[PDB]
C-alpha cells in the first residue's frame, strides 16, 4: 500500500475564521470602546483614530496582508458569503428588534 | 544516510540519577546543607557564576557509598573519560535542582527575566485558548570540572 | 459483515465484534501521537481475530494496563501479531505479560519491534514461591511460545543469554520454528568476542542445536557480527541445513571473507538459496562477483547504495 506523497498546505482568511470570536464579535466588543472621534481635533487625526484600531485588529485576526489587501479581500468575501451576509444582516435584524 | 551502532559500558540515564543523588548528598563533614546545593543557594542569589566540580568529591562520594555496599558505577572514571557530555549533564542536573534565591537582586531589569515573562504571558494567553527557551538562554552560571588531587 | 479492517492514519486533525478476523493499524509516528483504538482494544472482545498488527502508535504513559499488555489478553486464537516502531511500548512489559498467562493457545509467527533502546532485558526465569508450602507459580512462556514458526524481534534491546533461555529451557520449540530475525538488536554478543557482560552472549551451538530446522535467518543491523564471530556460524553450519535465506544487511562490519568462507563451508552440506548483503560497505566486489561466478548463491543481492532495509508492505508496517 502507498507510502507517503507530498503536498503543499496552504492558508488564507475565511467566513468561518472572520466570524470567529477574534473576527467581527471583537469589533462589536472593542470598537466603540477604543475609537473616539472629537470636534477639538483635526480631520488626520481623526481618521488615524479610526484607523489604528481597524489595523491592529486586522493584523491580529490575520497577520499575513497588508492592511489595503486586508480591506480588499474582507469587502470581496462580504460581497460573496452567505454565512457572512446573515451575521451582517442580523446585526442590523437586532438594531431593528431594539 | 544509515549508521551502525554499538553496545557501550555506559548508561547516561542511570550517570544523570547518579549525578543528581550525589548533587544533593554530598558535603565535606570531615572538616567538622550539602555543599553543591549551598553553592547553588549562591548561584541563585546571582553572587557567583562559577560551579567548580571536584573530582575529589566525586571520588568521596564513591567511596561513601561503596562503604555502604552499592556499586556506583565509577563517575570518576566516566567523566575523566567523555568530560565534555558530563559538563551537559552535570547543567541540566543543575538546572533541575537549583533553588529560588534567597537574596532579592532587583530583578526587574534583566532584560531575559522580561523577554521569557512576556514569552510566558503570551503562552498562557495561547494555552487559556484565547521548554519555553532553550535551556542555556536561563543558565547564566558556568560549570567547571576541577581535577583529582594526587593521593 | 466486516472481516479484514485496515487504516492508515496518515495525519491528525483537531462488547462482542465477533465478525472480525484481521485488523492493520498503522499511524504516522511523527503526526499520531495517542492510540486510536486503545479504548476499544482493552474494553472489546475480537474473538475471532487470527491476526493484529498495530504499528507506529503512542501508548499512553497514564495507564499500565495498557503498558502491561493486559489487554493483549483479550484475544484467544491469535494467530499471529506484529507489533512495530510503538513507541512507548516496551518487550519487557510484553514478556512479563507472557509469564504469567497462558494467554495464547496458539500463536504461528510472533513479530515485536520497540524503536528506541530500552535498558537490557533478560529472560525472567524467576519461579517465585508465594510459600514453599505453596504452589511455584506455573510459568507459561512454554505453552505460549511452544507453537511459533516466525519469531521476529529486531531492534528489541533482548540479551542474547534471554535468547539462549528460551531455547535451553524449550520455551522456543525448534520442531516448529522455521524464521528467526534479530537483528538491530544490540545486546547480542557471539561467543569469540572477549569484550562482553556474560548475559548479553548468544550461544549460537546451543540455539542452533535447538531449533536445527529452520529456513530463514536475519540478522541485519547487527553490528556485533564482526569477521571473527562469524568464525561460530562456520563451525556451526552442521546445524543448519535447512537453512535457504540469510539476511546479514546493513552489517558495516562484515568483510567478504567471512562472507566466502560461510558460503564455502555451506557449500560443503548445493547453493544457498538466497543471501542479502545490500549496504555492507566491507565485502569486495570482486568477492561477490566470484560467489556469483562460482554460483554459490543463487541469489546474492548488493546494491551498496540502498541506504534503508524497511520496504514497507514486504519487511515492514511502520508507516514511511
Amino acid at each position: 500500500a502507498i507510502t507517503a506523497r507530498k503536498r503543499r498546505p496552504q492558508v488564507k482568511l475565511t467566513a468561518e475564521k472572520l466570524l470567529s470570536d477574534k473576527g467581527l464579535p471583537y469589533v462589536l466588543k472593542n470598537a466603540h470602546k477604543r475609537i473616539r472621534i472629537s470636534s477639538k481635533k483635526n480631520s488626520y487625526d481623526n481618521l488615524s483614530n479610526i484607523i489604528q484600531f481597524y489595523q491592529l485588529w486586522a493584523h491580529e485576526l490575520f497577520p499575513k496582508a497588508k492592511f489595503k489587501d486586508f480591506m480588499k479581500i474582507c469587502q470581496t468575501v462580504g460581497k460573496t458569503d452567505p454565512v457572512l451576509r446573515e451575521y451582517r444582516v442580523s446585526l442590523f435584524r437586532d438594531e431593528m428588534g431594539m | 544516510a544509515a549508521l551502525p551502532s554499538i553496545q557501550l559500558p555506559v548508561d547516561y540515564n542511570n550517570l544523570f540519577n547518579e549525578i543528581t543523588d550525589f548533587l544533593v548528598t554530598f558535603k565535606q563533614d570531615t572538616l567538622s546543607g550539602p555543599k553543591y546545593m549551598a553553592m547553588l543557594q549562591k548561584v541563585a542569589n546571582r553572587e557567583l557564576n562559577s560551579v567548580i566540580i571536584d573530582l575529589d568529591d566525586i571520588l568521596q562520594y564513591q567511596n561513601e557509598k561503596f562503604l555502604q555496599g552499592t556499586q556506583a558505577d565509577d563517575l570518576v572514571s566516566a567523566i575523566q573519560q567523555n568530560a565534555n557530555h558530563f559538563t551537559e549533564l552535570f547543567c541540566r542536573a543543575i538546572d533541575n535542582n537549583m533553588p529560588l534565591p534567597t537574596k532579592e537582586i532587583d530583578y526587574k531589569d534583566d532584560v531575559l527575566d522580561v523577554i521569557l515573562n512576556q514569552r510566558r504571558l503570551r503562552n498562557e494567553r495561547m494555552l487559556s485558548d484565547r521548554e519555553l527557551f532553550p535551556p542555556n538562554l536561563t543558565r547564566r552560571y558556568f560549570l567547571y570540572f576541577k581535577p583529582l588531587s594526587q593521593n | 459483515l466486516l472481516k479484514k479492517i485496515e487504516l492508515i492514519f496518515v495525519n491528525s486533525l483537531v462488547v462482542i465484534y465477533s465478525e472480525l478476523e484481521k485488523i492493520t493499524l498503522i499511524c504516522d509516528k511523527k503526526k499520531i501521537k495517542n492510540f486510536p483504538l486503545c479504548r476499544a482494544l482493552l474494553r472489546g472482545q475480537f474473538p475471532l481475530l487470527q491476526k493484529l498488527t498495530i504499528t507506529g502508535v503512542t501508548f499512553p504513559m497514564n495507564n499500565q494496563d495498557i503498558m502491561n499488555f493486559q489487554w493483549l489478553l483479550n484475544f484467544p486464537d491469535l494467530k499471529e501479531l506484529w507489533i512495530e516502531d510503538n513507541d512507548n511500548c516496551e518487550l519487557s512489559k510484553f514478556l512479563q505479560l507472557l509469564k504469567f498467562s497462558n494467554v495464547w493457545k496458539n500463536l504461528e509467527k510472533l513479530t515485536f519491534r520497540e524503536n528506541k533502546l530500552y535498558p537490557i532485558v533478560n529472560l525472567d526465569e524467576d519461579q517465585p514461591v508465594t510459600n514453599d508450602d505453596e504452589v511455584p507459580s506455573m510459568l507459561f512462556y512454554k505453552e505460549n511460545l511452544q507453537n511459533l514458526e516466525k519469531l521476529d524481534l529486531m531492534g528489541t534491546s533482548i540479551s542474547g543469554s534471554a535468547l539462549t533461555r528460551l531455547c535451553e529451557q524449550e520455551y522456543l520449540d525448534g520442531r516448529k520454528l522455521r524464521s528467526l530475525n534479530i537483528g538491530n538488536c544490540p545486546n547480542i554478543q557471539f561467543p569469540n568476542n572477549h569484550a562482553h557482560t556474560a548475559r548479553m552472549i548468544l550461544d549460537v551451538n546451543a540455539v542452533l542445536k535447538r531449533l536445527s530446522k529452520l529456513e530463514e535467518i536475519n540478522l541485519s543491523h547487527l553490528s556485533s557480527l564482526n569477521d571473527s564471530t562469524m568464525k561460530s556460524f562456520i563451525i556451526n553450519v552442521p546445524f543448519l541445513e535447512n537453512l535457504k535465506r540469510l539476511d546479514i544487511s546493513h552489517n558495516f562490519e562484515i568483510t567478504g571473507i567471512s562472507i566466502y568462507e560461510f558460503l564455502k563451508k555451506f557449500q560443503m552440506d548445493q547453493p544457498l538459496a538466497y543471501l542479502n548483503i545490500d549496504g555492507c560497505s566491507q565485502v569486495s566486489h570482486i568477492t561477490v562477483n566470484m560467489i556469483r561466478a562460482q554460483n554459490l548463491v543463487t541469489q546474492v543481492d548488493c546494491v551498496y547504495e540502498r541506504d534503508v532495509w524497511r520496504k514497507f508492505g514486504i519487511n515492514s508496517y511502520s508507516y514511511s
